[PDB]
């Protein structure tokens, strides 16, 4: 077999501004096999109600998946996406960089 | 412009955890409209776009039957694949399938697709002429001979040039106010010092549809390919897409660099300069 | 419209 590591992007639907409602996205793509765990974290704690899209793949057969949840950004609150995959010795935790 | 219909299915074996998991999704262009999931309770093809709700109970009956039937045959195909590759039934394997067609602006047929992938790599595929198959390896060649004997190609061809383009034509009409849509990207630039002699210029494209787009960095009017960072196009979640391209530049030399954005929704390609 | 997949036996 040949395995492919997920490419991880954590980002808000719209440019984030404190107090204004938004959506938190974690988009994993280009990975294989398809079985994968993705969680959103608020200040280190797992957010309980997180939705995701239906499994789909690109032309090169590599899978992609979107995880998301409604949220209201604050100056203090920190967010991150924890991706668990067989190609990762330990779960990859990517922090949300709101102004990149 | 042109349009496409595509069906993607993924079958994943789970040894000592029951039957293989089967997930199918349907797309018209970059908009998903249906799904099926063998681990869900409904056990039916479900609508995932507004403009497909207007389909009658028959449609949902027919589509449900087909996709359920397909899950069972790919279930068996996973078994058959274990044989061909002499693999144990203790490991997990994947069977992927793409099917669909392309039509031009005039709704006329352009192209058809019927493709399989085992464990992430080509297995068998219907060639562009829809008359012959492309076997990826020794195993797929056995299937290729079977499919030649059973005349699968002529059946699929007719379906692709007929049923598929007709279905595509209908879906477009029904999803008219949503599928004929073309949203231009909102662009902007970010800038961050990496250290005391270097900074990052990141070129942003947001809220565009369809997903197809090109972001290019030039330095002094010359493509700056190798040195660039370019992320995959990502869904915003609202039906539009996002993407960015970044270059690390020497501090004070920002003005040498230009970002070029190409997209169907743009009258002319955009240029951005910090 | 989902394809007819009966003959897609490997």
């Amino acid at each position: 077999m040949i395995q492919r590591t997920p490419k991880i992007q954590v980002y808000s639907r719209h440019p984030a501004e404190n107090g204004k409602s938004n959506f938190l996205n974690c988009y994993v793509s280009g990975f294989h096999p398809s079985d994968i765990e993705v969680d959103l974290l608020k200040n280190g704690e797992r957010i309980e109600k997180v939705e995701h899209s239906d499994l789909s793949f690109s032309k090169d057969w590599s899978f992609y998946l979107l995880y998301y949840t409604e949220f209201t950004p604050t100056e203090k609150d920190e967010y991150a996406c924890r991706v668990n995959h067989v190609t990762l010795s330990q779960p990859k935790i990517v922090k949300w960089d709101r102004d990149m | 412009g042109s349009h496409s219909m595509r069906y993607f299915s993924t079958s994943v074996s789970r040894p000592g955890r029951g039957e293989p998991r089967f997930i199918a999704v349907g797309y018209v262009d970059d908009t998903q409209f249906v799904r099926f999931d063998s681990d869900a309770a409904s056990q039916r093809m479900e609508p995932r776009a507004p403009w497909i709700e207007q389909e009658g109970p028959e449609y949902w009956d027919e589509e449900t039957g087909k996709v359920k039937a397909h899950s069972q045959t790919d279930r068996e195909n996973l078994r058959i694949a274990l044989r061909y590759y002499n693999q144990s039934e203790a490991g997990s394997h994947t069977l992927q399938m793409m099917f669909g067609c392309d039509v031009g602006s005039d709704g006329r047929f352009l192209r058809g697709y019927h493709q399989y992938a085992y464990d992430g790599k080509d297995y068998i595929a219907l060639k562009e002429d829809l008359r012959s198959w492309t076997a990826a390896d020794m195993a797929a060649q056995i299937t290729k001979r079977k499919w030649e004997a059973a005349h699968v190609a002529e059946q699929q061809r007719a379906y692709l040039e007929g049923t598929c383009v007709d279905g595509l034509r209908r879906y477009l009409e029904n999803g008219k106010e949503t599928l004929q849509r073309t949203d231009p990207p909102k662009t902007h630039m970010t800038h961050h010092p990496i250290s005391d002699h270097e900074a990052t210029l990141r070129c942003w494209a947001l809220g565009f549809y369809p997903a197809e787009i090109t972001l290019t960095w030039q330095r002094d009017g010359e493509d700056q390919t190798q040195d660039t960072e370019l992320v995959e196009t990502r869904p915003a979640g609202d039906g539009t897409f996002q993407k960015w391209a970044a270059v690390v530049v020497p501090s004070g030399e920002e003005q040498r660099y230009t970002c070029h954005v190409q997209h169907e929704g743009l009258p002319k390609p955009l240029t951005l300069r910090w | 419209r989902y394809p007819l997949t009966f003959g897609w036996c490997f």
